[PDB]
């Protein structure tokens, strides 16, 4: 998961 | 908020502030990179880190969590913020850490969860955790994703793609869909997400862009609504936001449109  | 941002006005939050509603007695969990609690303009009521290499939720070595926290407070100045570190300094995290953050939020009676994060591929275990948070009464808000378009395919990232989660895309200050904002039928609403000025670690300020910036406008809107309607369920809050949004175009690109918290809160 990555920061948007 | 010390730093001026168009986004607060764009979602009609000042109308709620004029009414006397600022999100009092609403607990909002920011599941992100931490919140710099030393920032003079941010108070943090509690939190937890689930990132084993970054054990302090009250620091932020990325900057996003601190910025997002500031946007929640710009929209809902009285909300209570909780720093739930589920991403590291590189902005990346694992499913299990996210789950632990969601579980903590349920155990600690959060009213709203903001997840400014996404994966192209879902976790079945994260789906179970977000579904349980919503069943327990939590308003769960997520960034729709920064994956642009892909023809007729959805580009909405997980967990924003799940039905139980409010998926928030980004518009600019002209109410045009930002080029990066993910698209698809799973898209619910839009909020400001281009060049949003907010708090940064070390007592700083600056502009950032992303669906990460749009999501906390909606989390803050939820807090405003709950302060006016503390008896509403999460179902009712979500319905209010979606059913009163300002239509902006085809729902594939805009969902129901731009949130209008003045209309949502009646
Ligand atoms: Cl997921
Ligand atoms: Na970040
Ligand atoms: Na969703």
């Amino acid at each position: 998961y990555s920061a948007m | 908020a010390k730093c001026v941002s168009y986004g607060v006005a764009q979602i009609k939050a000042p109308a709620l502030h004029s009414q006397g509603y600022t999100g009092s007695n609403v607990k909002v969990a920011i599941l992100d990179t931490g919140i710099d609690s030393s920032h003079p303009d941010l108070n943090v009521a509690g939190g937890a880190s689930f990132v084993p290499s970054e054990t302090n939720p009250f620091q932020d070595n990325s900057s996003g969590g601190t910025h997002i926290a500031g946007t929640v407070l710009a929209v809902a100045p009285s909300a209570s913020l909780y720093a739930v570190k589920v991403l590291g300094a590189d902005g990346k995290g694992q499913a299990s850490w996210i789950i632990n953050g969601i579980e903590w939020a349920i155990a600690n009676n959060m009213d709203v969860i903001n997840m400014s994060l996404g994966s192209p591929s879902g976790s079945a275990a994260v789906k179970a955790a977000v579904d349980k948070a919503v069943a327990s009464g939590v308003v769960v808000v997520a960034a729709a994703g920064n994956s642009g378009t892909s023809g007729s395919s959805s580009t909405v990232t997980y967990p924003a793609k799940y039905p139980s989660v409010i998926a928030v895309g980004a518009v600019d200050s002209s109410n045009q869909r930002a080029p990066f904002s993910s698209v698809g039928p799973e898209l619910d609403v839009m909020a400001p997400g281009v060049s949003i000025c907010s708090t940064l670690p070390g007592g700083k300020y600056g502009a950032l862009s992303g669906t990460s910036m749009a999501s906390p406008h909606v989390a803050g809107a939820a807090a405003l609504i709950l302060s006016k309607h503390p008896n509403w369920t999460n179902t009712q809050v979500r319905s209010s936001l979606e059913n009163t949004a300002t239509k902006l175009g085809d729902s594939f690109y805009y969902g129901k449109g731009l949130i209008n918290v003045e209309a949502a809160a009646q």
